[PDB]
């Protein structure tokens, strides 16, 4: 099993087929189309991810390759020991992993990264959250004023 | 932004029309046809409403209408090599279209539905909802009337070339209505109305055009052997014409068309097939009527009313010596209940109900039978039996075999059950038993002691 | 400066799989982050079709001033996941007395934490039988005298509408003209399938017969009755009456919907050991009531339990989970019984012909079960 | 000690299966000759949906039957009527209301209310 | 402008009219024997209510067919069943349960479930 992927900036990395089959997008193209005489070790140029991120995704896929996929439990904070060690990176790159996880459809990787964003979201007040994500500030104060006025409570 | 909305529908319709007409789509461009559709669905300038869904409905309805033009002027054996070849070039082809537009198959189609509207489907399930623009157009009248012409080659035609038909039947099953409801049992709803309803009406005729054409030129003994073949052949014309759910319903409407509506001359032939010692024809005959109910119990009285017309023939040929010759009246009836016992054993699969035929029907020629009538006594029949067992269970020249001492008594035990009046047996047995015990005119004392032990088992 | 000024504010599918991984209370906090987040909060708060329960066991008898149940409901509501809409809570009859009755202090305490829009019915019984937190496989614990209680959080479920009702007694007045059965929905409702009638302070004459009269008004339909007589009431959210502790009446929930299946088995004086009890609950299993999204109820008599079945306890509770593998259980011990043998589902109804008048409902010294399939 | 079993889906399923029988040859034992075209139905449902058919169906011996509606009814107003009789749904449009309403007030079909009154426009 | 009418009373009344037509023999076109106690019904009703009176009712002529049932079914289990086949209400009693349940599988009458019966106290 051997498949070579090409990043957006022109770098080439060789990965295992089964480890690539972890991503649904890669396996769907490789199972419903790849049943033929392949182009000779032709690279697959994913044009939305640069060289650096593809390592981070493939690094996550290397460790999380023996996980049986089961499934519907109360949302929690398990977050296995490896992920946050992997995920201690500056703010920007973590967001880029979100796109890479969403683009290739990796449920496990998308599951973990969104947890830390929620954890960073948790324990804050609505307004203060902007100073860490720089969101816009809008719509008729009034609506807000008669929108964000249907809750708290409990 | 960085996406746009109108630059995309100028290169997407260069591989979305190149994935169709399969021409070795390289993986190098597959992700290019994804990066477009993905970017198309992640921006605000706002998934450009729902236009991509609409534009993906027009191209499909153009490859399915410009294509109907070639094919809707074609007769049999050609529309059956057009809806089996360009079905694998649309099932396969529109399954790459289910993962090129993946981002429009996960979020918007599950959020544009489960909300405010209908007419939203997964793009794959959208392909086989617009495929009913080439099906509710020929086919439904032009292959269903053509597959039958091919399936009506049971007569002599070999090399049916199953592959073409297997494509058609599997197509109708696959075309099962996925419209609305959800993505949940089976989908055999577009199968009944197009290849089941109009396959059974056309399978009655082919069989009621050989049934009453074979029992007019050949004896019934060949319809009894063609039926087994055809009733079995129409159980192997499934499992290569398939999806099942027809085995338990094609077989029935191949069973009242062969033997449930010709159960008029079977009973008539049953009598003829009973005077003769024929024993393999009844087995096939029993097997045919075994499948059919309401009539297994009709050819049950005739056999019951044949041993009785056979029992009072052997004891009739016994003559006049039977009155003063004890063995004869026992051996004769025993022969009757040996041969017809095998009949209810080998031929009719030892049916419990059929044993009843070998039963009391045997009783009605042991109670009020001949010989007993001639020297008028219903009570006479036990006496001849009573003398017989004593006749052998006596001191004589020599008791030759220990085995014959059991089996004859065991054989005697069989005919005992049918006499319906024990009382006389106890009288006449005891009387001459007293003569036996007093004079010790018996050998192997255990054997008689075994007889009351058999009597202990009996009344 | 980082990327998610674009991503975390425009990409809808990424703001959706974030707000799911938050406690319910935080989900209504970030609802005022921006305009896109609001829509995401509403969508996430609509894929909530699971009932969640909170209970207070005997292993938390803290020697400090405060109700045990109020303490748990304070800590646990922080980590709750669904937004409660209607709540049914019961507690034992020693945790609502501080001087001789005091009752408001304990009652309004729980009436304050719950949301203002939420509907609260407050009922106190002499005995709580409850399944602990976690999953549906917890072994039920039957609690006689001793501080215990549970709270049931019903979320917003599509197509199912639940409305409390309350008929106060009178010194001298009419009975019930017609409208209170239409105001709440006990009559003229083509989809009423389960009712959970409760009664309190029935000791006085007339009041004992009040429960006799009030039930007959909305009976004789294709519905399931369940419940009995209890001690007193604590809190009801009607916003038009300061609750009177001395007055008696009839209160309960009135389930209504198109998929609410039900089941009921009486446990008469013919069951007195383990094998007989298991035989009765085998009949419930034959009703083919689905497993998921069902909650069970057990209303019994104070004369049943340790005393009645010889020297054993948690016997009904253990038999419930012997044949039903994962359904929860909640019920009280009381001085009265209501119920019959009846199954109502989407298709069939199995009423008892009960041709005398209505003598198939008011039993005594017995136990009633229920299998209310809230949802589908 | 007597129990009942009251179903709530048997009526609809038996009516739908009888309608399928209506649309498929067998077990149909009456033909409605109307305006030239043919309509085939049952001699049991039609004696239960209204009174015009009821007054003309009873008493007469079994066999082949024409119960021709002579001229007064239309076909556009007739097709929805037997559909309602056998399935209990109606199909009304702004170009259909008048003839259907004329047919109901003539045949006196029951279980249909005048609610087909202001739904239009 | 397809409003479409929907009546929740059009099926119950039709099935009650069928019962009334059955009782006073108003166009009954089928006679059935169980042991001997003559019953009368409609061919169309039983052609869809059960799934044995759909294989012993089709492929016949307009001449009245007199079908007979074996001794395995009796009259104690049919009268409850054929009354439910017309009124959608099946009365049960102590002696009824066994025979009325035994009748079902030989007929496979639809829209009745034979697992709920094993719930009654009786």
């Amino acid at each position: 099993p051997s498949i070579k992927l090409q990043s957006s900036d022109g770098e080439i990395f060789e990965v295992d087929v089964e480890i690539a089959k972890q991503s649904v997008t890669i396996k769907t193209m490789l199972e419903d189309l790849g049943m033929d005489d392949e182009g000779d070790d032709d690279p697959v140029p994913l044009p939305n991810v640069n060289a650096a991120i593809l390592k981070k995704v493939i690094q996550w896929c290397t460790h999380h390759k023996d996980d049986p996929p089961p499934n519907k439990e109360k949302r929690t904070d398990d977050i296995p020991v490896w992920d946050q060690e992997f995920l201690k990176v500056d703010q920007g790159t973590l967001f880029e992993l979100i796109l890479a996880a969403n683009y290739l459809d990796i449920k496990g990787l998308l599951d973990v990264t969104c947890k830390t964003v929620a954890n960073m979201i948790k324990g804050k007040t609505p307004e203060e959250i902007r100073k860490t994500f720089n969101i816009k500030n809008d719509f008729t104060e009034e609506e807000e004023a008669q929108v964000g006025s249907t809750q708290f409570c409990l | 932004k960085q996406i746009g909305l109108d630059q995309i529908w100028d290169d997407l319709r260069a591989g979305i029309q190149q994935v169709y007409t399969r021409q070795s789509m390289a993986k190098s461009r597959y992700m290019e046809l994804y990066t477009h559709v993905y970017n198309y669905c992640t921006s605000v300038h706002q998934f450009v409403g729902l236009e991509l869904y609409k534009r993906l409905k027009e191209f499909l309805k153009n490859y399915l209408t410009n294509l109907l033009k070639d094919g809707e002027d074609l007769m049999d054996e050609s529309v059956l090599k057009f809806y089996t070849q360009q079905w694998e070039d649309y099932r396969f082809s529109s399954k790459v279209l289910n993962g090129i537009c993946a981002y429009l198959n996960r979020h918007w189609v599950r959020r544009e539905c489960d909300e405010g509207r209908k007419g939203i489907y997964e793009i794959y399930s959208l392909a086989l909802v617009t495929w009913r623009d080439c099906l509710f157009r020929p086919l439904n009248k032009q292959v269903t009337n053509a597959v039958l012409k091919l399936i009506e080659k049971e007569r002599n035609g070999e090399t049916i070339n199953t592959r073409l038909i297997s494509g058609v039947v599997q197509s109708y099953v696959e075309l099962g209505l996925n419209e609305d409801d959800a993505f949940a049992g089976p989908t055999l709803t577009v199968y009944k109305e197009s290849f089941e309803s109009q396959f059974l009406a056309d399978t009655e005729r082919f069989y009621t055009r050989e049934s009453t054409e074979f029992l007019q030129q050949n004896p019934v003994t060949e319809y009894m052997k063609k039926a087994e073949a055809r009733l079995l052949e129409e159980q192997r014309r499934v499992q290569v014409y398939l999806h099942e759910s027809t085995q338990d319903e094609l077989a029935r409407k191949c069973e009242q068309v062969l033997i449930e509506k010709h159960l008029e001359i079977f009973h008539t032939e049953f009598q003829n097939l009973l005077d003769a010692d024929k024993n393999e024809d009844l087995g096939r005959m029993y097997n045919l009527v075994s499948r059919i109910q309401d009539g297994l119990g009709e050819l049950k009285k005739l056999l019951e009313t044949h041993i009785h017309n056979q029992g009072l023939a052997a004891i009739e040929k016994c003559g006049e010596a039977a009155l003063n010759d004890p063995k004869m009246y026992v051996q004769t009836v025993l022969d009757v209940h040996k041969k017809y016992n095998a009949l209810v054993m080998s031929a009719f699969n030892n049916d419990a109900g059929f044993v009843a035929a070998l039963d009391k029907a045997c009783g009605r020629f042991i109670n009020n039978n001949a010989v007993t009538k001639m020297a008028q006594s219903s009570s006479k029949s036990p006496e001849l039996l009573a003398r017989y067992c004593d006749s052998l269970l006596k001191k004589s020249s020599k008791n030759p075999e220990e085995a014959e001492l059991e089996d004859t008594l065991n054989q005697v035990m069989v005919v005992f059950k049918y006499i319906e009046d024990k009382d006389v047996f106890q009288k006449f047995y005891a009387k001459m038993l007293a003569k036996r015990l007093v004079h010790q005119n018996s050998a192997s004392d255990d054997a008689e002691a075994s007889m009351i032990s058999k009597l202990k088992q009996a009344c | 400066d980082p990327r998610s000024t674009f991503v975390l504010s425009n990409l809808a599918e990424v703001v959706e799989r974030v707000l799911t991984f938050l406690p319910a209370k935080a989900l209504l906090r970030v609802a005022c982050v921006c305009r896109l987040w609001r829509e995401c909060v509403r969508r996430v708060l609509r894929t909530h079709r699971s009932v969640t329960w909170i209970s207070a066991g005997l292993a938390e008898a803290g020697h400090l001033e405060g109700h045990c149940l109020v303490r748990v409901v304070a800590e646990e509501l922080e980590n709750v996941r669904i937004l409660p809409h209607t709540v049914l809570y019961m507690a034992d009859s020693e945790t609502f007395i501080s001087l001789e009755e005091t009752s408001m202090e304990t009652a309004l305490a729980l009436e304050k934490l719950f949301p203002k829009q939420c509907q609260v019915l407050g009922i106190v019984t002499p005995g709580i039988v409850v399944t602990p937190m976690g999953s549906g496989s917890n072994r039920p614990q039957e609690i006689e005298i001793g501080e215990s209680g549970f709270a049931l959080l019903f979320p917003q479920i599509e197509g199912i509408k639940i409305q409390p009702f309350h008929f106060i007694k009178d010194p001298k007045n009419l009975t019930l003209e017609r409208h209170q059965l239409t105001e709440v929905g006990l009559l003229d409702n083509p989809e009423l399938r389960v009712v959970l009638v409760f009664g309190y302070n029935c000791c006085k004459v007339g009041a004992s017969n009040y429960l006799q009269q009030v039930v007959s008004t909305f009976s004789d339909m294709n519905i399931i009755l369940a419940g009995g007589q209890v001690d007193n009431l604590s809190s009801l959210t009607s916003e038009k009456n300061p609750l009177d502790i001395d007055a008696s009446g009839v209160v309960g929930l009135s389930f209504s919907g198109h998929r609410i299946q039900s089941a009921t088995v009486l446990l008469n004086e013919d069951v007195s050991d383990e094998k007989t009890a298991e035989a009765a609950m085998q009949r419930l299993k034959a009703a083919n009531i689905p497993e998921h999204n069902t909650i069970g109820f057990m209303f019994a008599c104070v004369g049943r339990g340790f005393q009645y079945y010889r020297a054993k306890g948690n016997v009904e509770a253990d038999a419930f989970r012997k044949f039903f593998p994962s359904v929860p259980l909640f019920g009280f011990f009381g001085n009265g019984e209501i119920g019959c043998d009846r199954i109502v589902t989407g298709n069939f109804i199995l009423r008892k012909c009960n041709e005398v008048k209505d003598d198939d409902l008011f039993h005594s010294y017995t136990t009633i079960m229920a299998l209310i399939h809230l949802g589908s | 000690s007597v129990f009942a079993y009251e179903s709530s889906v048997h009526s609809t399923n038996v009516l739908l299966s009888l309608n399928d029988q209506r649309k498929k040859d067998v077990l149909c034992d009456v033909t409605i000759f109307v305006e030239g075209q043919r309509f085939r139905a049952h001699r049991s449902v039609l004696a239960a949906c209204s009174s015009y058919f009821h007054s003309r169906i009873v008493g007469q011996a079994d066999g082949e039957l024409n119960i021709t509606l002579p001229e007064e009814v239309t076909v556009k107003g007739f097709e929805p009527l037997i559909q309602f009789a056998y399935t209990a749904k109606l199909i009304l449009s702004k170009e259909n209301v008048d003839e259907v309403c004329k047919c109901v007030e003539f045949l006196s079909v029951h279980n249909i209310e005048e609610s087909c009154f202001q739904f239009l426009k």
